């Protein structure tokens, strides 16, 4: 299963 | 922007055998940008309804796509996958050959 | 065996023609698991093995506002990425990211991995150590500034020592019955006449999983790599992969030339020949 991305570049 | 142009293989899921049904199947790989139109052509025209899998890409980022369809293969019958590209100045079209 | 799980993310902008499109996909091994694609009519994560069919409806769930949350992050990513660039508006742009990680055969922690790619090159990975970055240009060192103060490495190293390989381990679990056989390859030789004078040897590899695989001719047991044509290693759409080996050979010397074949799925390495 996947991960949250949180943060933006 | 760095560009790089699609390789080709034109082939069949299984070894042909004329009037047995099989798959006809382009893989385009090794390209970028991901944008790319390909068409499979039976005796020059372009085959309906192909599908083709979703985009994704291999360790160095280049893209790869696999195009397909049923097909019966005849002795006379030509096949060929039509590639165009960014980096094409015209389309490029790889014949069918069974012995490859 | 070992094995490996990867996530795979691709943005491509569009200027004029809507938002991005957002199209990711899920693989275990060589196994194409899941796939997720911003353009389809009411987008969901859909499964595309038959092993991940049995996970809830909490979990498609999970998946598909993880993959919306990814494409509205990556639009703004995109934003972000002309500025540091100094790009106009005007073009389409691509944003890539893989993550995931391999197992040994215990089941341990081998490798974690993520990174990104803008336009096709290396923008920020996750060095071996989960802890440190590695930024490709001035561009990527602020984002490596913004993501060291946001301790973001520390999440992604608790996520792959974790999550990944415990899922990991769970679908390998579901799925054995093809996640963990290795079909081996057919083999045969055909020969081809160029002239009367010499003709090709195609050594062939059909219906092999996974996609790993040794392809070579001898000629008097001496290896014919300069004179070999190897094709890449290609789908058959039916979950295995082909192969093919070629060398030209002078009409009547075909006795001379034997193709070796290694695979996981062979009981042991092969060496074929012509029968004519």
């Amino acid at each position: 299963r996947r991960r949250w991305r949180r943060l933006t570049v | 922007m760095i560009q790089r142009t699609p390789k080709i293989q034109v082939y069949s899921r299984h070894p042909a055998e004329n009037g047995k049904s099989n798959f006809l199947n382009c893989y385009v790989s090794g390209f970028h940008p991901s944008d790319i139109e390909v068409d499979l052509l039976k005796n020059g025209e372009r085959i309906e309804k192909v599908e083709h899998s979703d985009l994704s890409f291999s360790k160095d980022w280049s893209f790869y796509l696999l195009y397909y369809t049923e097909f019966t293969p005849t002795e006379k019958d030509e096949y060929a996958c039509r590639v165009n590209h960014v980096t094409l100045s015209q389309p490029k079209i790889v014949k069918w050959d069974r012995d490859m | 065996g070992s094995h490996s799980m990867r996530y795979f993310h691709t943005s491509v902008s569009r200027p004029g023609r809507g938002e991005p499109r957002f199209i990711t996909v899920g693989y275990v091994d060589d196994t194409l698991f899941v796939r997720f694609d911003s353009d389809a009519a009411s987008p969901r994560e859909e499964p595309r093995a038959p092993w991940i069919e049995q996970e809830g409806p909490e979990y498609w769930d999970r998946e598909t506002q993880i993959c919306k949350a990814k494409a509205q992050t990556d639009r703004e990513d995109l934003r972000t990425l002309l500025r540091y660039y100094n790009q106009s508006e005007a073009g389409s742009h691509t944003l890539q990211n893989m993550y995931g990680c391999d197992v040994g055969p215990d089941g341990r922690l081998l490798r974690g991995y993520h990174q990104d790619a803008y336009d096709g090159k290396d923008y920020i990975a996750l060095n071996e150590d989960l802890s440190s970055w590695t930024a490709a240009d001035t561009a990527a060192q602020i984002t490596q500034r913004k993501w060291e103060a946001a301790r973001v490495a520390e999440q992604l190293r608790a996520y792959l020592e974790g999550e990944c390989v415990e899922w990991l381990r769970r679908y390998l679990e579901n799925g054995k019955e093809t996640l963990q056989r290795a079909d081996p390859p057919k083999t045969h030789v055909t020969h081809h006449p160029i002239s009367d004078h010499e003709a090709t040897l195609r050594c062939w590899a059909l219906g092999f999983y996974p996609a790993e695989i040794t392809l070579t001719w001898q000629r008097d047991g001496e290896d014919q790599t300069q004179d070999t044509e190897l094709v890449e290693t290609r789908p058959a759409g039916d979950r295995t992969f082909q192969k093919w080996a070629a060398v030209v050979v002078p009409s009547g010397e075909e006795q001379r030339y034997t193709c070796h074949v290694q695979h996981e799925g062979l009981p042991k390495p092969l060496t074929l020949r012509w029968e004519p």
